[PDB]
């Protein structure tokens, strides 16, 4: 269900940021940054750690995760 | 109200304040109290809190407060789970009947059954064919009856708690001299008797028909157990 | 011995398992130029494929697509990923394993501008919105996220969509901005779900008087369409947790006044819910008991709850109340005038007023006025109800009006002949000792009945008058239409037993047996003749017992079983004899026995 796998991306929405990230991370990156605009498509000043978390948070997501007949019953068994 | 401020309480407490009121006879805040209470938690640990202000109502306001009395009790009814709606259910038929009319406390009997486990499902529904007898008689005793046989699930009861049913109708139908209506049950429990654990049913029947019924009926007693038999 | 089931041997032929193919053999494979060629195999491959299937049925650019990330191959596998999507740019799904694919090899650059694309071209799928918001923000990139989240509210999300960036930026601490989005939110979708949403925030944000400010924004920009059930519950709640409950008071109020009072049920009991605690005792009774009286009276527009209500308002001490209640359920006559049930219960609910009157408000004239309508409503010609006419003779005997009783007694006479009614008639004209006009009343009870005439000996006998009694009875018996009767019999019997007189029950008892072959009359004369010299009355016993067993032997052949009870009886008595010799005893009952 998307409210179903809604909240469980607001799971993966505040469990990553409870994850990767700390205030005063946050606060810091944009004290070096006054722009938090016009500034659209010029990558922003974040550390290289960043990348791979995404990609390691998704990862992480990963590792969580005759013949033919015979399925065909199973869905009507299932059904019937 | 420190202690409940900041909600470090348990039922505990709370019937401690309450009960401590109850004995300064200041049982208006001991109401209000319980109206903290009762929100401040959930079950199972409500169960006693709504135990001791059901009865501390009942006490005080009965006959006087009818209407406030089953206010309380049917918000108790709709917090409760189904694990426990048996004890409410019971004060609330107590109390109307004592003080209330039959047919409502009927009704409620059909709630309670309408609202219990199967299991349990059996000894409520002793009680509410034993105050209909009370209060109304044959035909809603009968009624009681064919409600407690038409309920298709999740109203479900079980078939050894409906053999029994089916066994207790047969032998009050048998009672008033109305036989073949008990033939007819007997017919219905063998539907859900397989035979080979329960030879108490068919031997009541047999026995039965050795009284009351016929050859006829005796070589359809060997052709309804004869099916049943090659059924399961 | 085992015979051929089918299943069984589908279950072999199962076994038998087909042709499933197996695996390739997995043979070394060097990494240079035997890979470079293994990949020209499978990628002539996937293009041979491609060719074929790949425009009519998906599934097969993603394989393509994949197996060429597997060779770390992203020019070509992006190359793939968009020949996928010339085919069929609206599938989310492809978007999504592509920008994923980009995102997990930490091309985010790559990444973003496959985000872009899918959500310029999609811009009403939410989870294309979510997904690159997340990328955003799992890089840190929570300016970039909020200018994703700021596209996306101009494309008009649902609720989701604003909550979700109302969350985002409380996420970082930020709640100027996430206010900022309320405020938009609440304009964009105008709905009592983005209000009581704001209000929500602003009391979990440390403003109260912000959330009361945006309630009663509410009301104002809503205006209109704020009027529901819900924006009222939440006002409620909101001011209750405020702890000014004279403004939830207030809230409670106008509410029911605005709302319609067929939403009413929900807000109303919560409304008892927060009378519960806060209420006074009497106070929240008389809500209840108000909200009770108009459910009746819709109810109306039902004797069990009519009932209820006069209990409800009779213990909560209202007297005019529950007059004026008793009143309006017997404003509702029968409309259907053949259910005995339902007259009944109204019969009881006007005697139910009756003893309210009487007990309870003290008013004898009340009481009659209750009786009179009860006794004029009730069509005596076809309704019978002795009971009324018990009770108000009751109420009229209480109060000393014996003629008054007498009257209304003689009402219920003249009008439904009754034998409950004469009876306790004649037992109130007994309990006053006018027993000449309990004579006269028995007497024309009995012109319209076997306790009449037995109600008259008996009364005769309870003034002496054992000879006028007696003739009563003989002329009893005389009469041709109480032919059976043996409890007339029984009662004729005790007064002569009671007046001394053995030879006048002996008389009764040649008489009764000359009449009906009862063996257990038979039983009860010799029994009359053992009962208190004691040898002349066993005799007499002894001869009473040999002619009854002479006379059911000559007159019921078959009836083995009347004649086998009298020597049964005829045994019993013999051993019980009080006998002044015990092989006497022997001797009677081996006699008693042989027959």
């Amino acid at each position: 269900a998307p409210e179903n796998l809604y909240q469980a991306h607001l799971k993966r929405a505040e469990a990553g940021v409870a994850a990767a990230y700390s205030v005063e991370d946050y606060e810091r990156a944009k004290a070096a940054d006054p722009e938090f605009s016009l500034k659209y498509g010029q990558q922003p000043k974040l550390p290289a750690a960043n990348v791979e978390k995404m990609v390691a948070e998704l990862q992480e997501r990963d590792r969580k995760k005759n013949d033919r007949n015979a399925h065909f019953n199973k869905k009507i068994q299932r059904a019937f | 109200d420190r202690i409940l401020e900041l909600r470090i309480a348990t039922p505990q407490v709370i019937l401690n304040y309450a009960l401590f009121l109850t004995e300064q006879k200041a049982f208006e805040d001991a109401f209000k109290v319980y109206e903290r209470g009762i929100a401040l938690f959930k079950y199972p640990h409500v169960k006693d809190i709504w135990t001791a202000y059901l009865a501390a109502f009942v006490e005080r306001y009965g006959g006087k407060k009818l209407e406030r009395a089953r206010d309380l009790y049917e918000q108790a009814i709709k917090d409760a789970p189904p694990t426990e709606c048996k004890p409410l259910y019971l004060e609330y038929a107590k109390l109307e009947e004592t003080y209330g009319l039959a047919r409502h406390a009927m009704d409620i009997y059909a709630r309670a059954l309408a609202a219990v486990p199967k299991a349990e499902r059996k000894s409520v529904l002793d009680l509410y064919v034993s105050r209909a007898s009370d209060f109304f008689g044959i035909a809603k005793v009968r009624e009681i009856y064919e409600s407690a046989i038409e309920a298709e699930p999740p109203h479900e009861l079980s078939d050894d708690d409906v053999r029994e049913v089916c066994m207790r109708y047969s032998a009050l139908e048998t009672k008033l001299g109305e036989i073949d209506r008990a033939r007819a049950i007997y017919v219905h429990g063998s539907a859900v008797s397989h035979p080979d654990r329960a030879a108490d049913f068919w031997a009541a029947w047999r026995a039965f028909e050795v009284r009351h019924g016929n050859e006829d009926t005796f070589k359809e007693m060997m052709r309804i157990l004869r099916s049943v038999k090659v059924s399961f | 011995d085992k015979q051929i089931t089918a299943e069984q041997l589908l279950r072999e032929a199962k076994e038998i398992q087909l042709e499933d193919d197996y695996k390739a053999p997995k043979q070394i494979i060097t990494d240079p130029e035997e890979l470079a060629e293994y990949r020209l195999s499978k990628r002539k491959q996937f293009e041979d494929l491609v060719r074929r299937v790949g425009r009519f049925n998906g599934g097969v650019w993603v394989k393509y697509a994949t197996w060429e990330e597997q060779q770390k191959d992203f020019r070509r596998a992006r190359s793939v990923w968009e020949r996928c999507l010339a085919i069929e740019y609206r599938n989310v799904s492809m978007w999504l394993k592509y920008a994923e694919m980009e995102m997990r090899h930490r091309f985010v650059n790559h990444a973003r501008n496959v985000w872009d694309r899918a959500v310029s071209l999609l811009p009403r799928i939410d989870q294309l919105w979510y997904k690159y918001i997340h990328m955003e923000e799992m890089l840190g990139n929570v300016a970039g996220a909020r200018q994703v989240f700021e596209r996306w509210m101009r494309f008009e999300p649902d609720h989701t969509g604003w909550m979700a960036y109302i969350k985002f930026e409380l996420r970082y601490n930020e709640v100027d901005r996430a206010r900022a989005i309320f405020e938009r939110y609440i304009q964009i979708l105008p709905t009592v779900k983005a209000w009581v949403r704001y209000a929500k925030f602003e009391m979990q944000n440390g403003e109260v008087g912000l959330a009361r400010r945006c309630y009663e924004r509410a009301v104002d920009e809503l205006g209109e369409d704020a009027q529901t059930e819900e924006f009222f519950i939440k006002f409620a709640e909101f001011e209750e947790k405020a702890r000014e409950v004279e403004r939830a008071r207030a809230i409670y109020r106008y509410a029911l006044d605005h709302i319609p009072k067929a939403s009413a049920p929900s807000l109303y009991q919560r409304f008892v819910a927060f009378e519960k605690q806060h209420g006074d005792r009497e106070g929240i009774e008389q809500v209840v008991v108000s909200k009770r009286r108009f459910q009746y009276e819709e109810d109306i527009a039902n004797y069990d709850t009519w009932f209820d209500y006069i209990k409800l308002e009779e213990g909560t001490g209202d007297i005019e109340r529950t007059r004026e209640v008793y009143e309006r359920a017997v404003a509702q006559l029968p409309p259907s005038s053949a259910e005995k049930r339902f007259w009944r219960r109204y019969i009881y609910l006007w005697v139910k007023y009756a003893l309210f009157e009487e007990l309870d408000c003290a008013d004898p004239d009340r009481t009659r006025d209750v009786y009179r309508a009860v006794l004029d409503l009730i069509p005596h010609r076809q309704f019978t109800f002795a009971k009324i006419w018990i009770m108000a003779a009751k109420f009229e005997i209480r109060q000393r009006n014996v003629e008054g009783c007498r009257k209304l007694l003689g009402r219920a006479l003249g009008l439904c002949p009754k034998e409950k009614l004469f009876k306790a008639y004649i037992e109130l004209e007994l309990t006053m000792g006018n027993v000449d006009r309990v004579r006269k009343l028995y007497e024309k009870y009995l012109e319209w009945n076997v306790g009449a005439w037995v109600r008259f000996a008996d009364l005769e006998r309870q003034l002496g008058e054992t000879g006028r009694a007696r003739a009563l009875y003989e002329l009893a018996i005389g009469q041709p239409l109480l032919d059976m009767p043996e409890a007339l019999w029984k009662s004729y019997i005790d007064f002569e037993i009671a007046a001394g007189e053995r030879e006048r029950v002996r008389v009764l008892y040649t008489r009764l047996l000359d009449r009906t072959k009862h063996v257990k009359v038979w039983l009860s004369f010799a029994r009359f003749e053992a009962t208190p010299s004691a040898p002349a009355r066993a005799a007499r016993a002894r001869s009473v017992y040999d002619r009854a067993f002479t006379t059911l032997r000559d007159v019921s052949p078959d009836s083995k079983e009347e004649a086998v009870l009298l020597l049964e009886a005829w045994r019993d008595f013999e051993r019980e004899q009080a006998w002044s010799s015990e092989a006497d005893r022997a001797a009677r009952v081996s006699e008693v026995e042989k027959k």
